[PDB]
């Protein structure tokens, strides 16, 4: 029950009016709302009560459905049935995911930023819901990737995850549509860290998506929703404590700041301190996010917010978690607890972000926006762990200790405008944007140590008691600007009752300046084709063509020193789509073919005898390409009865013919589930899950048998179980069990000749009280 | 291992012996920092040093170390070391010569080596700059690329050493000539006085 106060207007502004109102998306037709006006509401009334008080004399009906509503204007004669009717939207963004009980979405603007229901998305989106994060205790990105269908999570070391879908590792992030600029593979910034309790849900967008991304990875993007200030006071305090001295607090606050309901604010903070089932191990994380919405009049609305996270581990890892092989070239056998990293070692990332945001309704139906960020991602690594061919036949080792501290700061503008356009007697959706960035990354990398003895004399026991090194002085500078200018365009057409046609493309300029040479790239195109058929009242069937490019780096050039193309690549897809319960569930089976080109390759003939001064060390471009599938069903199966599952099988060939990315399975299934009860045993919930995965592999190189090995990891299967159970209206008490079944498993086969093992079975008990 | 060749063999005078390798191609490599970038600058300091001092230990005295592999030849075909017979003068003149040709032949294989970075004349001068260049753009494992820049200046080491020892026996053998003509001189003077 909150407070209205719309007067009489255009029907289609009171509509986007009370959707702001009411916290709720309102979904309309602009053609049938086209000459009608609202009927005025004021006061405290409950939303149902004040749509149907609005709509009196309009002749229009009401489809409530969540967090989500649908206006239509039924006629006396039987209306034509036209399932992907061009909708006019309230929430830029997509419907809010907290609070709807759901593991399906409503719409999404992920794709194209027109705000889309998935059926009507011509390409694979999975999405993480809220629910799902609070039902599995997915605190983290990472435990939502492990959690997200058809996405394989691989390590480096304990501070350093790597993300794959469809044989490609995923280098690309947005947060509230605006893309973060593309993440070094190794140089951890931050966005692997990104703790949940900022978020609403998750988007994972598969294939190739260049159109809103820019320059990019191919498989995916990873596209997060900020939480944002609500009408009606709402929060929570939540504590938790699980697993190797794991606890947890977090504390969210929502709600007016003013009487009027003119001024909203969200703020959120939360605190975790853990160890790890690894020795000499522990992390400390701090998240702070606040944001203020302020209503300079009905059409528009400023934003103004600000985020900070900071990751500070003690004890990290480096290579793995331990040598492959010993100094003989005998495989070793080290317990899950074993940690190479020494007490001091650590790899340390924060984050920050300043942004202001303006929006604006156009009495055309049509909605301006701009998005303004101030980015920080930077790392302070001073590391140091056992590494190398160890132990000794004496059970002795050696460390190895290098020291790398870098900052990236971000400035962007984007500003879109989208809107509806009749052509030929059909309402079809247009838009169209620019974007501006300039980044600069500065780093200092040290290797030159002073007097440092790194011998220690045992390796079975090892604590990680070393002396820190004198790092010395940098041994190699980076200090790179780039300069992004983006624009897009997408139509969507209407092209009949069955057929939407999506057509659009962006251009992209980009220049980085430093201390090497210059790289200049100008007009790069990148295009859009989609189109979605409906079969009936459930299905729909979808094809499309989507690309991406990434400017390679200035390491690699070919023979002659020119830059090699860009690593770029097209996504071909076909599927199948279905909706059912008024889109509470929904169902996809999709097949997907990836074309790479210009994957660098190292050029092993120049190599071995270079003959150019220019360039010492140069590559070769070659052409590789995915073949798969993938099937999903998100939603409710029942009435309190929910899921999130998925199939994925993946195969990726270079030009040769051989396979590649060998350690991301070729198959993986997933299935989330939750149930709760009714009538007497109404406050209790019980959920579960499990994850399988094919047998990955590795080709690992025995540098004291001086011969290639395979590292094999077989198939397995993780289960976790969930409980919970409400009290008081107010506390809730749950439960969490992963690896219910303990399995031993490893999430690094063979980099850096090293491997790492997978979470023993670990518990997590939390308490939420909700004010 | 870095061995010295004192004696007169096939092998090049500075000779460079590292571990067979099957690794000299990786089908993948991890992107982001290079774990071998430290040790493999350290490795290649403690290297670069016994093969610079055992490049300068031997020009120092390359004049005696020459005319001593010329004793071990000239003794090892039964010949003396003090050499003042006209039989013995053009013996020992032969093996000065024999192994000027060998040296030659040894300077030769090294010089008509097609070319690239590595054969270049001031590839010693350049050496740690493109190593660590090919450690940082390759970001794999230093190993290849150390033995590789060891093995190619214990060849650079040994042709400057060739080089210096063809001059010092040309001066030799040049000498050598020089007593055979006054001694063929000297005993037609004698037997025109016999007379």
């Amino acid at each position: 029950e909150v407070e209205f106060d719309i007067p009489p207007q255009a029907l289609g502004s009171a509509l986007q009016e009370f959707g702001r109102q009411a916290d709720i998306q309102v979904l309309y037709r602009p053609e049938e709302v086209r000459n009608k006006r609202s009927s005025a509401i004021k006061g405290k009334l409950e939303p149902n009560q004040a749509i149907t008080e609005l709509l009196r004399g309009t002749g229009a009906s009401v489809d409530f459905q969540g967090n989500a509503i649908t206006i239509s204007v039924a006629e006396a004669a039987d209306s034509s049935v036209d399932l992907g009717a061009t909708m006019i939207t309230s929430n830029q963004l997509g419907t809010i995911t907290e609070d709807s009980g759901s593991y399906t979405p409503g719409t999404i603007a992920t794709a194209t930023r027109l705000v889309l229901t998935p059926r009507e998305t011509p390409q694979s989106i999975t999405v993480v819901t809220r629910q799902n994060m609070d039902d599995f205790g997915l605190n983290n990105i990472d435990d939502v990737m492990r959690h997200t269908p058809g996405i394989t999570v691989s390590a480096y070391d304990t501070d350093r995850n790597n993300y794959y879908a469809r044989g490609f590792s995923i280098n690309n992030f947005q947060y509230d549509g605006i893309p973060s600029t593309a993440r070094n593979v190794g140089y951890s910034a931050g966005n692997t860290l990104s703790d949940m309790a900022i978020y609403d849900r998750v988007e994972v967008l598969k294939g190739a998506t260049g159109l809103l991304t820019g320059a990019g990875s191919l498989g995916a993007t990873i596209n997060l929703i900020r939480k944002k200030p609500t009408h009606e006071f709402k929060g929570h305090v939540e504590l938790g404590a699980g697993s190797w001295d794991n606890y947890r607090s977090e504390l969210d606050v929502s709600g007016p700041l003013t009487e009027s309901g003119n001024v909203r604010g969200r703020a959120v903070a939360a605190y975790q301190d853990k160890h790890s089932f690894m020795d000499h191990y522990e992390r400390k994380t701090s998240v702070y996010y606040g944001i203020l919405e302020f209503d300079l009049n009905p059409d528009t609305m400023l934003t103004v917010g600000a985020d900070y996270q900071d990751n500070d581990p003690k004890g990290s890892g480096w290579s793995g978690s331990f040598p492959l092989f010993d100094s003989q070239g005998n495989r070793n056998d080290v317990s899950r607890s074993f940690n190479n990293g020494a007490k001091w070692s650590s790899w340390e990332q924060y984050t920050r972000t300043v942004f202001a945001n303006l929006e604006h309704n156009f009495a055309n139906g049509w909605v301006g926006k701009v998005q303004l960020d101030h980015k920080i991602n930077g790392y302070h690594a001073p590391l140091g762990a056992i590494m190398g061919d160890w132990p000794a036949p004496d059970n002795s080792a050696k460390i190895v200790a290098q020291k790398y501290t870098g900052e990236t700061k971000s400035n962007s503008l984007d500003i879109y405008l989208t809107g509806p356009f009749q052509f030929l007697g059909r309402e079809h959706e247009l838009v169209v944007g620019t974007s501006a960035s300039f980044s600069h990354w500065e780093g200092k990398s040290y290797w030159n140590l002073r007097n440092y003895d790194n011998t220690t004399d045992d390796f079975i026991n090892w604590d990680g008691d070393i002396g820190k090194p004198d790092w010395g002085t940098p041994s190699q500078y980076i200090d790179d600007k780039t300069r992004q200018l983006g624009s897009y365009m997408t139509a969507r057409f209407n092209v009949t009752d069955d057929l939407n046609l999506f057509l659009g493309g962006r251009v992209v300029d980009y220049r980085v300046t430093g201390l090497n040479p210059t790289i200049r790239e100008s007009g790069r195109f990148i295009p859009y084709v989609g189109a979605v058929y409906d079969l009936n009242d459930t299905y729909s069937v979808y094809a499309s063509y989507t690309d991406i490019f990434m400017p390679q780096d200035s390491w690699y050039r070919d023979s002659s020193n020119k830059l090699l193309e860009p690593d770029e690549g097209q996504n071909y897809e076909i599927g199948i789509k279905g909706e059912y319960l008024d889109g509470r569930l929904n169902t996809s089976l999709a097949y997907f073919e990836i074309h790479e080109e210009n994957r660098a390759e190292e050029d092993a003939l120049y190599n071995s005898k270079p003959t150019n001064p220019a360039i010492t060390y140069a590559y070769k471009g070659i052409k590789a390409k995915t073949k798969g599938y993938e099937a999903e069903i998100s939603g409710e199966l029942a009435p309190g009865w929910q899921v999130q599952a998925g199939y994925t099988h993946k195969i990726i060939r270079d030009d040769s013919g051989k396979k590649v990315s060998t350690w991301e399975p070729q198959d993986q299934l997933s299935l989330y589930t939750s149930y709760k009860f009714k009538g007497a045993l109404d406050k209790l919930t019980v959920g579960g899950g499990a994850r399988w995965q094919g047998k990955s592999w590795q080709m690992v190189y025995n540098n004291p048998r001086s011969r290639w090995e395979k590292f094999s990891q077989e198939d397995y299967w993780l289960v976790d179980l969930m409980a919970r159970y409400q009290i008081t209206d107010k506390l809730s008490a749950s439960v969490n069990v992963n690896n219910v079944f303990d399995k031993t498993y490893y999430t690094n086969i063979g980099f850096y000749t090293s491997a790492s093992y997978g979470d023993p079975r670990n518990l997590m008990f939390s308490t939420r009280w909700d004010f | 291992m870095v061995i010295t060749h004192v004696q007169g063999g096939g092998r090049d005078i500075i000779q460079y012996i590292p571990a067979r390798s099957s690794y000299g191609t990786p089908p993948f490599v991890p992107p982001g920092p290079s774990p071998y970038v430290g040790t493999g600058m350290q490795e290649y300091r403690k290297l670069r040093s016994t093969l610079d001092k055992s490049h300068s230990e031997l020009k120092k005295n390359l004049k005696n170390e020459t005319l001593k592999e010329v004793d071990e030849l000239k003794s090892e075909a039964g010949l003396p070391g003090k050499a003042v017979s006209a039989n013995d003068i053009r013996d020992e003149k032969s093996i000065v010569d024999a192994l000027m040709d060998a040296k030659a032949k040894s300077l030769k294989a090294i010089e008509d080596r097609p070319a690239n970075l590595y054969t270049a004349s001031d590839f010693p001068q350049k050496s740690e700059s493109m190593y660590q260049s090919q450690l940082l753009a390759s970001r794999k494992f230093y190993g290849e690329f150390l033995d590789r820049h060891m093995s190619e200046l214990a060849k650079a080491y040994s042709a400057d050493i060739y080089k210096a020892q063809i001059a010092i026996l040309k001066q030799t053998s040049q000498e050598l000539e020089n007593k055979a003509r006054s001694l063929e001189a000297e005993a037609q003077r004698a037997a025109a006085e016999v007379e």
